[PDB]
């Protein structure tokens, strides 16, 4: 008969050993640019809302002071 | 009626601790690419009751304490603090509405370390002493920093009420006006609990939790309790402080839902961080805090003392 030992048609195809750890492109300083940007949004909006809340504050004190007598 | 309120507050935080430990074991399980407990009950919902009544029933086990006072003091203190911390947390409504508030939580959180001094003190084992002193050191050093953060991020509220916080959050989450200080305060919340990276450990190490986690059996189910419950807290107090939902009155359970979801997810992130990273060595930790956090906190703070007066929006104390 023939022999049943293993090796097949040669090569088993290619195999990739070498190291790969790629792909993060979002990082220049521009990460700072987007974060600091987010701050620049927060202070804008929050500024507005605190102004509004002061307006309400004066209005409430007006309620009280009109009550006082 | 009022004791009904108390019970409805404190019983569900205990059940929350048990089923929390469940979710911990599972999330770490799959995060580790392996199923968590399935074989206690269906899907793992009977696992806490196992841990509970067993871990209660294993016998007291050692040693002569040398102080009968402290040994039965420290657990009572650790719990009592961990339970009363939950009082002011806003919810739709606080269950005690305090004018000061958040600095009351800060204060009791500062008291929480006597359980470590005394707990580690009554061991009579001179090694567990040293370990305890050190854990007190790191907890205390991060009681420095955190306080300054609250004293900053609050300065956009204008008052301590802890209710008006939900009023500031209406337009924009407080994470946007300061993200970085919120980042530092998240890691600060990792500090006291000593979740990884900040945990101490078994094998070879200072082994503070060696005798601390070993000793006192059932009362270790207590220190266990106050530690996890305290975790759920700091997650919730994060969810309230640095973000939040819109409160629609006439239907508070809406805000309660959204609040709950974000808080739970946050705690999930604790348990999976603990999975994720190694531990710092001790000194590199302590003077990692002293090196970098505290200076930048000072900078951001003074920048939040000077900022609101710049833009002319300074918050409306009621
Ligand atoms: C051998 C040891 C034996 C003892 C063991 C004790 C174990 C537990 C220890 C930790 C617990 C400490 C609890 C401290 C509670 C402090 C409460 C507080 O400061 O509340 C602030 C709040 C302010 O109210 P405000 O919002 O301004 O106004 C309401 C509307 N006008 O205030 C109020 O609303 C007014 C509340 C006044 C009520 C009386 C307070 C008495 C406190 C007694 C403390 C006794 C224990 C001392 C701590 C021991 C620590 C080891």
């Amino acid at each position: 008969k023939v022999k049943q030992d293993m090796p097949p048609v040669g090569g088993y195809g290619p195999i990739d050993y070498k190291r790969n750890l790629p792909r993060r492109g979002l990082s220049g300083y521009s990460m700072f640019a987007v974060g600091i940007g987010a701050l620049l949004f927060g202070y804008w909006s929050m500024m507005r809302w605190n102004r509004e809340r002061r307006r309400l504050q004066i209005e409430d004190f007006e309620a009280r002071i009109a009550l006082m007598p | 009626m009022f004791m009904i309120n108390v019970l409805t507050l404190i019983i569900p935080i205990l059940l929350a601790v048990a089923f929390l430990t469940l979710v911990e074991r599972k999330v770490l399980g799959y995060m580790q690419f392996r199923k968590g407990p399935n074989v206690v009950g269906p899907y793992g919902l009977l696992q806490p009751i196992a841990d509970a009544i067993k871990l209660f029933i294993k016998e007291p086990l050692r040693p002569a304490t040398s102080s009968i006072s402290m040994f039965i003091l420290a657990p009572i203190l650790a719990l009592t603090l961990a339970l009363t911390m939950w009082i002011p947390l806003p919810m739709p409504y606080p269950l005690i509405n305090m004018n000061l508030g958040v600095l009351f939580m800060l204060a009791m959180s500062s008291l929480a370390v006597y359980s470590i001094l005394w707990s580690g003190w009554a061991s009579n084992s001179k090694y567990a002493l040293i370990g305890a002193l050190r854990a007190v050191a790191q907890t205390i050093s991060y009681e420095v920093t955190l306080a300054i953060i609250l004293l900053s991020v609050l300065l956009m509220n204008g008052s301590f009420t802890l209710s008006t916080l939900i009023i500031t959050q209406e337009q924009v989450w407080l994470i946007f006006p300061a993200w970085p200080l919120a980042m530092m305060w998240f890691i600060s919340t990792l500090a006291e609990t000593n979740r990884a990276p900040f945990d101490l450990t078994e094998g070879e190490s200072e082994l503070v939790s060696g005798f601390n986690v070993e000793y006192a059996a059932g009362p270790f189910a207590l220190f266990f309790m106050a530690e996890y419950a305290n975790i759920i807290m700091m997650n919730i107090f994060t969810t309230t402080l640095f973000l939040g939902a819109f409160h629609n009155p006439y239907m508070p359970e809406l805000y309660t839902i959204n609040f709950t979801i974000k808080s739970l997810l946050l705690s999930i992130t604790f348990l999976w961080i603990r999975a994720s990273y190694p531990r710092f060595r001790y000194d590199q930790l302590m003077h990692l805090l002293w090196k970098n956090f505290l200076p930048l906190t000072l900078a951001l703070c003074m920048w939040h003392v000077s900022l609101p007066i710049l833009l002319s929006s300074i918050p409306p104390q009621t």
